[PDB]
């Protein structure tokens, strides 16, 4: 009973830690483009 | 930039995906 | 026992529509680069 | 951009109360 | 092993925040970006 | 920009090490 809880919120926490890393990498994306475009107008 | 855009993408579905686990598995618990 | 079981589903809940909210913040980023990149 | 301005604003407050829901919540489990 | 999860939650939580100080930085600089072009 | 790219390289570290002690903690759990 609480077992099937304990196991399906550890499952959690590790889809939220990849959500996490994959946003992560998603923003160094978004930096790099606003780099980009801050060395095209300068 | 084309590259870019697919990176974004690529990423972008990749997370879509994991908030559909997590929620789905939200609604276990 | 379940009492502190409770209150983890719950902030799971939070960290989630946390996760959920930054994304489309992120989202909208992304449509601003891709104006401003266009458009220069 | 305006409707760009307004969406940014939105979640941005948006973000900030679930944050400080979440840090109750942490100060306590 | 219930209170490794507990500060898990605190992991991901003070992860989220640093992300969101890195959005309110991206969005900052898209701002200056917007006005200037 | 300077400043920005301080907080950025700043934070981005910061992000990283809180990934990586929370690979730890998943694993260990």
């Amino acid at each position: 009973q609480a077992r099937q809880l304990l196991s399906g919120i550890v499952q959690q926490q590790n889809n939220l830690l990849r959500a996490i890393e994959a946003q992560q990498h998603l923003l160094q994306l978004t930096v790099w483009g606003i780099k980009q475009l801050q060395a095209r107008i300068l | 930039w084309e590259e870019w855009d697919k990176k974004i993408e690529e990423y972008t579905k990749k997370i879509e995906e994991l908030i559909k686990k997590s929620e789905e598995q939200q609604k276990k618990n």
